RNA sequence: CGACUCUUAGCGGUGGAUCACUCGGCUCGUGCGUCGAUGAAGAACGCAGCUAGCUGCGAGAAUUAAUGUGAAUUGCAGGUUGAUCAUCGACACUUCGAACGCACUUGCGGCCCCGGGUUCCUCCCGGGGCUACGCCUGUCUGAGCGUCGCU
RNA sequence: CCGGGUGGAGCCGCCGCAGGUGCAGAUCUUGGUGGUAGUAGCAAAUAUUCAAACGAGAACUUUGAAGGCCGAAGUGGAGAAGGGUUCCAUGUGAACAGCAGUUGAACAUGGGUCAGUCGGUCCUGAGAGAUGGGCGAGCGCCGUUCCGAAGGGACGGGCG
RNA sequence: CCAUCUAAGGCUAAAUACCGGCACGAGACCGAUAGUCAACAAGUACCGUAAGGGAAAGUUGAAAAGAACUUUGAAGAGAG
RNA sequence: CGCGACCUCAGAUCAGACGUGGCGACCCGCUGAAUUUAAGCAUAUUAGUCAGCGGAGGAAAAGAAACUAACCAGGAUUCCCUCAGUAACGGCGAGUGAACAGGGAAGAGCCCAGCGCCGAAUCCCCGCCCCGCGGCGGGGCGCGGGAAAUGUGGCGUACGG
């Protein structure tokens, strides 16, 4: 239960703050869980997603064991586009359908030096918690 | 208006009276089961666990 | 119009009273803020007592209350003079001073003088420079056993 | 040319002379009903305004 | 009139430029709810004050 | 090449103006292309050249005002754009020496009768 | 005669756009604005029209200095310093 | 006195407010002198004033003004209450001597109508309704 | 029978009720409590590749710099040694407005300096800096059959 | 209360608590819809007709021909004020132009207003209005030569 | 007689007030004819010479997947 | 005549500063109604209220007794509870209406002028050097200029000095 008197739990305030969030806060909202192997490798549960992560859809119509790279992180409708996650219009042209990253499992990251810095920071804070608990 | 009387003062003897009556009722098994607490296997209703 | 047997009432609601209505919805907020200001003051004056300086024994006037004694504004200058305390060092060692107050009787004068001599007996005075004690300052045992007093300093009883 | 509204005929003359390396004969100005000022700059007879416009990029 | 103050002319200039319809690429924006310009002024119907 | 502010600060004034008016003449050519129905490749560069002009002019004014206030640092009267711009009330306020200025009588009073630290045993 | 026929002679103008408040309330013969009182140094305002008071008040305009004042207050008008460079 | 500035002496109301001629201004002519001096020299603070002469048509008052941004006043620790922004236009709020004499301020049984800081403060505090939470 | 009319049901229109939602209010409470001649509040006019409005901004004009951030923006195009966002302390900030050279027409000046012009000798043009009232301290020039002194 | 149907995300029973708690009316408020009713009406200023063109489409657009009207105090050629792009060209025929329209002052695309001599600018008129002064609790008001040290200008001479 | 102050000069925090502002938190409140005039390009559109007056207007769907292609019609509008 | 003091009064785009205007919920100073109630209405009431004008601050105002009291006396101001719908005012009608004492919240006091003594011992400004230099301040040198004896500073203020 929240005890902080400066953090609001008001539903309309939380919804306004979510739907009017600027893009660098949107990046943190558009975060996907890593795979089980990526969790045991990097000790990181969740990561903001980027334009090159090879991911899996696990909820929706396009769920399954197939793997596709993210091709676009469309932060304004809070969706991402994955390679073979597409549907065809009336005229025969394929368009990409929006998938929320919470329904998305990352199986291969784009490892930049910024990404490695963020991964080390999250792993170190998790281990600070684990070695504070005992 | 804001200055509707929102607040009600109860006499202190009655507030202690109600605390006494609610405590007294919380020791009779029929009344707490009629409140709907699932106590059909607790070993004694004024259920005192030791201070550890 | 009046009905049968009843009181004649004069409600003072013929003005525009509803602009100047003072609700008390900030009452526990004022209480909680006054409490935090009190603990902030008590934390700031850390060995000095929290309620404030010592207040003298005064007889209330005006015959309804003249059997009752209570705390006055300050010790009067002749009370400090008989107690042998300078009227400017009194407020520095924590004695309330009332220049305005006369004495008319010996016994209240002497009772507040004995109150002053009972308070200087309890006063633990820290040295002004912390690594060098001086002539009248308290000793290092009562410095280490100094505490902050709560409530009025030696409270007045009937 | 479309010029700045605060610019005088003298300023339009010296601006065209410095910018496009020419010499003008006279400047007419009007303020168009959209608010932009328009300047008809007549070049000196030794210059060919079609070749100057081609060097500017308009044809 | 044909005799005009510069301030009056510049006011007329702005109110001329504000009297164009909305471009159609506004219509396909994401959080759009704008369909047509409700701030169009016809010279015979509404008379600018002035 | 992109024009960055970091590589602009090491330059001198006349080469900064030479970069600036080159940006101005290519902006004028870009507006000529804009009104002659030019390509979107050139109509995209209007913003690029405009913000490049903004970068060069910002570097020029920043360097110039830093040099002027390095010149005016030790003077009793500096220009009004170089004076600190607080609120008008805080510029009207007393200064720190003047709020720390004390009467000799009252200084004698805190030297003679300082507020002592004490405690009262109950 | 006092109605439709007498509306036909309306071709002069009592007011013009004000140089201070921008409304068309600058009376030309009196040479004064009937909304803000332009030649006077003080702005025309009255407590008997709170709606007119809130139509042009400090919230209603651009605030191009005061929204920066409200931002610099939160760091206490710190000046002469920058963030620490890379 | 203060002749009531109504057109042709007609105050359109009940006869208790028909007075035009024999009315008086609540503040003294000395305080009027201080407020005229301050409103002219608005860059100076009114300190005090005093009487220097009169005839049947005029009263003459010398008002002492002070410049709070001169360095002598700005650097004398004994005189810098006036430098503070709360002492802007003391003569217009009645904080001078001839201004405070007109407010009914004072101690004791003659001045029960200014308990608080003013007639305003006393009237507000007495003509209020303290509606408590618990009554 | 039919047409017409009336009633009820089914289906379809007209209309937008109801219900369910809710980036909005209203009320209460906490902390802070800051505008302006260094030009505020307000207003006007402009600024986007396609841009009318809203918003943001000021001829550096839907933003420049710096920091944090760390790969987007997106309606369509186009083009990691840091995209975009946030912070914002650096810089800039058109015209009016207490509005300040005089006026309110975008009218007319005056003084100083710089560049063309000239061949500083003026003109003319462009640019920069000044030119409002009141008032304080001080400076200089003075005024007075004001009061004196000296010759 | 249940059955059927529609709908597509929340809802209700019981004990108490609280109320902005139940509508047929108020010439009630706001919104919507009838009968009237395909009715009244599209009748002030003499008037249209024939052929052709374009067009999916013509009583009405355009061209030609004819017959007419305004009849120089015009139904003509031009300006002031006011309007503000209505001006011009092209396209469209959804909406509007009380029938229609292939047309328009409609809608959408692009265009268009060039001055030493034409006006403003300058002058003063009737008047408006600061400073001085006076009044005024005060924002300010009166006043316009009036209880003002109101000239910052010029030629000549001397001096640098 | 007695009592009580020492006027006609000056400064001074705290407790006190706060329907404007900056940033918050909350609610036995209201739920689009309600709640602010304003949930939306709202002090906007529009009106009045002016002072001033002042609206209406939320909801496809999970995702535009917003109906390609064929056919009638000049097209709107249909049928598939 | 002329020169120089002083006083009073001008002028300057002289050097440096300051005021104007906005917001205005709260605050201070003025000014100030009528609707209304009295079952009419004129005093009264509404109400020292609305409107009007001026001036602020993060609080303002107030404030250290020319006080309350008559007591076995209290002790600045402000605020809360009570006093108290009371004393009192009132066509003594309608209605209006405090204060002291008491309990608390807070709590803090002080300074001039005047009277006196100290070779004006005081203040402001410009020049140079060193420092600090984004609240323009510190030290020293100026046979540097003013202010001030028509009284600045030090001591000192009714509790006495
Ligand atoms: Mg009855
Ligand atoms: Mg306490
Ligand atoms: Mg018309
Ligand atoms: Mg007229
Ligand atoms: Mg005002
Ligand atoms: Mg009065
Ligand atoms: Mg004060
Ligand atoms: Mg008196
Ligand atoms: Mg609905
Ligand atoms: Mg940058
Ligand atoms: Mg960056
Ligand atoms: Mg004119
Ligand atoms: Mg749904
Ligand atoms: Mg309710
Ligand atoms: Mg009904
Ligand atoms: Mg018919
Ligand atoms: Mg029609
Ligand atoms: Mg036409
Ligand atoms: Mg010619
Ligand atoms: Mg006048
Ligand atoms: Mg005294
Ligand atoms: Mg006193
Ligand atoms: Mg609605
Ligand atoms: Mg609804
Ligand atoms: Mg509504
Ligand atoms: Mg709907
Ligand atoms: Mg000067
Ligand atoms: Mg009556
Ligand atoms: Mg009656
Ligand atoms: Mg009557
Ligand atoms: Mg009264
Ligand atoms: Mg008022
Ligand atoms: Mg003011
Ligand atoms: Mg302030
Ligand atoms: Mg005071
Ligand atoms: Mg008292
Ligand atoms: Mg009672
Ligand atoms: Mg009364
Ligand atoms: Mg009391
Ligand atoms: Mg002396
Ligand atoms: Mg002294
Ligand atoms: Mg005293
Ligand atoms: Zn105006």
């Amino acid at each position: 239960m929240k005890f902080n008197p400066f953090v609001t739990s008001d539903r309309s305030k939380n919804r306004k703050r979510h739907f009017n969030a600027p893009s660098h806060i949107r990046r943190k909202i558009m975060s996907s869980p890593l795979s089980k192997e990526l969790r045991q490798k990097y000790n990181v549960r969740s990561m903001p997603i980027r334009k090159d992560d090879e991911v899996q859809v696990v909820r929706g119509h396009y769920k399954g064991q197939q793997i596709g790279k993210v091709v676009q992180v469309y932060r304004k409708k809070y969706v991402i586009y994955i390679e073979r996650v597409q549907r065809e219009k009336a005229n025969g042209t394929t368009v990409h359908v929006g998938i929320h990253p919470s329904k998305v499992v990352i199986t291969r990251l784009k490892l930049d030096k910024d990404r490695k810095k963020i991964l080390e920071r999250k792993a170190k804070s998790r281990q600070v918690g684990k070695e504070k608990g005992k | 208006k804001t200055w509707r009387r929102w607040h009600r003062r109860v006499n202190t003897t009655q507030k202690r009276y109600a605390i006494c009556s609610a405590l007294a009722a919380s020791a009779l098994p029929a009344l707490v089961m009629s409140k709907g607490h699932r106590i059909e296997e607790v070993p004694e209703l004024p259920l005192v666990v030791e201070d550890k | 119009a009046p009905s049968r047997n009843g009181m004649i009432l004069k409600p003072h609601f013929h003005k525009d009273w509803q602009r100047r209505v003072a609700t008390w919805f900030n009452q526990p907020a004022r209480k909680i803020r006054r409490r935090k200001a009190r603990q902030a003051r008590a934390r700031r004056i850390a060995p000095r007592p929290a309620a404030g300086p010592i207040r003298p024994i005064v007889r209330c006037p005006t015959v309804r209350y003249h059997t009752k004694v209570r705390a006055g504004r300050g010790f009067s200058l002749e009370e400090l003079r008989v107690a042998g305390i300078h009227k400017k060092v009194a407020r520095t060692i924590g004695i309330s001073v009332d220049p305005r107050r006369r004495n008319k009787s010996t016994e209240s004068l002497q009772a507040n003088v004995q109150r002053l001599k009972e308070y200087r007996s309890k006063l633990v005075l820290f040295p002004r420079k912390p690594s060098a004690p001086k002539k009248g300052d308290s000793s290092a045992e009562e410095l280490k056993l100094a505490t902050q007093l709560t409530g009025p300093v030696m409270p007045i009883r009937n | 040319f479309i010029v700045d509204v605060k610019a005088n005929k003298h300023q339009i003359k010296q601006a065209v002379k410095k910018l496009y390396d020419i010499d003008v004969a006279k400047v007419n100005t009007l303020i168009r009903p959209d608010g932009e000022k328009k300047a008809y700059v007549r070049l000196a007879p030794d210059y060919d305004a079609l070749d100057v416009a081609n060097k500017i990029g308009i044809i | 009139s044909s005799h005009k103050t510069f301030r009056i002319k510049r006011f007329l200039a702005k109110k001329q430029k504000q009297n164009r319809p909305i471009p159609q690429w506004i219509w396909m924006k994401t959080g759009n709810k704008i369909r047509y310009n409700s701030k169009r002024r016809h010279w015979r119907r509404t008379k600018l004050g002035l | 090449a992109k024009i960055k502010a970091r590589d602009l600060r090491g330059k001198k004034k006349e080469e900064l103006l030479k970069q600036l008016d080159d940006l101005k003449v290519e902006l004028s050519q870009l507006r000529v292309a804009k009104v002659t129905g030019g390509a979107a490749s050139k109509l995209s560069k209007i913003r690029v050249v405009r913000k490049s002009i903004a970068r060069v002019l910002t570097v020029i004014n920043q360097t110039q005002k830093e040099n002027l206030r390095k010149f005016y640092k030790g003077k009793k009267y500096k220009p009004l754009d170089l004076r600190p711009k607080k609120t008008r009330a805080m510029r009207r306020r007393l200064n720190k020496h003047e709020e720390s200025l004390k009467t000799k009588k009252q200084q004698r009073k805190e030297r003679l009768y300082p507020l002592r630290k004490y405690a009262v045993k109950a | 005669t006092k109605g439709t026929s007498s509306f036909g002679k309306r071709r002069n103008k009592t007011h013009t756009l004000c140089r201070r408040c921008g409304s068309k309330a600058y009376h030309l013969q009196k040479s004064t604005c009937g909304k803000c009182g332009y030649p006077a140094k003080r702005k025309r305002k009255y407590n008997w029209s709170a709606k007119a008071k809130r139509r042009n008040t400090t919230g209603t305009g651009r605030m191009r200095h005061l929204k920066i004042v409200y931002r610099r207050f939160r760091h206490g008008f710190r000046e002469g310093t920058t963030p620490k460079p890379k | 006195g203060r002749k009531r500035p109504v057109p042709k002496g007609a105050t359109y109301g009940k006869p208790v407010h028909h007075g035009v001629n024999q009315l008086k201004f609540a503040r003294s002519l000395q305080s009027v002198a201080e407020e005229r001096a301050g409103r002219h020299c608005g860059a100076l603070r009114v300190l005090n004033s005093y009487w220097v002469g009169e005839d049947s048509t005029y009263k003459f008052f010398e008002v002492i003004l002070i410049d709070p941004f001169h360095k002598a006043i700005r650097r004398n620790p004994d005189t810098q209450w006036i430098t503070k922004p709360v002492h802007k236009h003391r003569e217009m709020r009645g904080l001078t001597s001839a201004g405070r004499k007109s407010r009914g301020l004072g101690k004791g049984h003659k001045f029960h109508h200014t308990i608080g800081g003013s007639r305003r403060a006393a009237w507000r505090r007495r003509n209020t309704l303290q509606l408590h939470r618990y009554r």
